[PDB]
């Protein structure tokens, strides 16, 4: 398990033109975002080739 | 000694070297009033005058002789003039420099990137049927934004109860980002009372943990809408994001335009 | 050395520049403190006296010298005292400026220092569905709903369609979100969302929460109308202005 480091660096620059660093709180996700409807491809499926059924026009 | 200035801050007097003020002497803050020609002048020390709060002068030239900041959380006034003040005097940049390094980016152990909020209001229902007489219990713990590590929270859960539920089966585990589950089977009065303390234990150990601040909380219990015998007790909390130490973007308001 | 003015205020000595209590002019809290005139009478700084707390006067003239203001929470004796000083000596408007808002121009509104929100769950059952009538409505006007349903909309896309639930905005202090034919797990996903970007959203416009209590209908027959009453209390403590 890694644990999530909690605190990101952004740069920021003033009006004058110094720039420094916004220290944000920001945590990673957890969960995949599957309640989209819209399907991105990239997810593992289930292999169903090695089962028998009743199709005629495949092998056993 | 020559060296060392009396520095009066808002009507409070402060002693510092020379070295300290000119730790940073490119910055508008050191350029702006001549520390060296006004000790050829004045033999014993050099006399100048700031229109700043003395609390908020002390986290400034605290910061010079020491090169660390640290921004007050519980005086959120304080920590607005520390912003503005090192803002326009151009010290702030070196407190909190930045650094951007590509070679240390490592993507394929994390997610994807999501920011906490600053306020969070968790949910914590369960729904308390009767089989046979007896009580059974479907909880669901509900968080309000993403980011919150469920999977985690969830074996501080899985732990707890692993000693304390005497039942003959229940499971815990995460339906959503935001969601969490947990069911058993006949739970009796006393056994109960052990799991509705432990989750909302484990529940606001996590969140503490997670740099919150527990603001308020409600509970409630009431039956449900469409079913009668079937209660719903809510335990409702509300956590307020602690101050970092270091700046935020919300203190964006705070840097002066 | 002459620019500096000695500010005595309840046992404690003050000093600051001169231009820093005459920032604003037109303001009572400058004409109460002849600076050009008490520097011509004592040569060496003015001596003033007044009878304020020590720890009300440094937010009031850590305002004058920093253009920001913070009002403690922790401290209601010390937060009323501040709000109060400063408009009896007249700071709060500047402090606090009126809003501007496009709809047709009309720019005047002031916004409440103590705002009460109370939102209102209507549970209803018929025919073997539920729904929820849940209605959000603000203390007084000055308030953004546009954005505010826009936060509630953006944040509701990737819980759930359009269909289940419609939000949109019946008066400038009423708001309206509907929700019809959803599960018991996904319900509370929606109540904690909307309960989440009701406080954000008053955070943004410069507010900060108090206290929260609700209620409950406690009736084990079967009622038409089921409420769940949620009563916010906010108090402004700061100004939050968008670039």
């Amino acid at each position: 398990p890694r644990r999530i480091p909690g605190t990101t660096k952004v740069t920021y620059t003033n009006k004058k033109g110094r720039t420094f660093s916004f220290s944000v709180p920001v945590s990673e996700l957890t969960h995949p975002q599957v309640t989209l409807e819209s399907a991105a491809g990239t997810w593992r499926e289930m292999d169903t080739s090695f089962c028998e059924l009743g199709d005629i026009e495949d092998d056993m | 000694a020559s060296d060392r200035a009396v520095i009066n801050a808002g009507g409070r007097r402060f002693e510092t070297l020379f070295s300290t003020l000119h730790r940073y002497p490119d910055t508008p803050f050191a350029q702006l009033f001549p520390l060296p020609g006004r000790g050829a002048r004045q033999h014993r020390g050099r006399e100048f005058f700031l229109d700043v709060t003395p609390h908020v002068f002390e986290y400034i030239l605290g910061f010079l002789r020491t090169n660390q900041l640290n921004l007050p959380a519980e005086n959120l006034q304080i920590r607005a003039e520390v912003v503005y003040s090192m803002n326009q005097w151009g010290l702030l940049e070196h407190a909190f420099p930045p650094e951007v390094i590509e070679d240390g980016e490592g993507c394929s152990t994390g997610g994807a990137v999501v920011k906490l909020p600053d306020v969070c209001v968790v949910q914590v229902c369960d729904h308390m049927q009767h089989d046979q007489g007896v009580k059974r219990h479907a909880l669901t713990i509900t968080y309000g934004a993403d980011g919150f590590q469920l999977r985690s929270l969830i074996r501080r859960v899985r732990r707890d109860l692993e000693r304390q539920l005497s039942s003959t089966y229940w499971q815990c585990y995460q339906t959503n980002e935001r969601a969490a589950f947990f069911v058993t089977t006949k739970v009796a009065n006393g056994t109960a009372d052990l799991l509705t303390t432990s989750v909302t234990q484990q529940l606001v150990e996590h969140t503490e943990s997670m740099g919150y601040s527990l603001a308020s909380s409600y509970v409630t219990l009431s039956p449900d809408v469409v079913h009668t015998s079937v209660r719903m007790l809510i335990h409702n909390f509300t956590f307020r994001r602690s101050r970092r130490v270091e700046v935020e973007p919300g203190d964006g308001i705070a840097l002066g335009e």
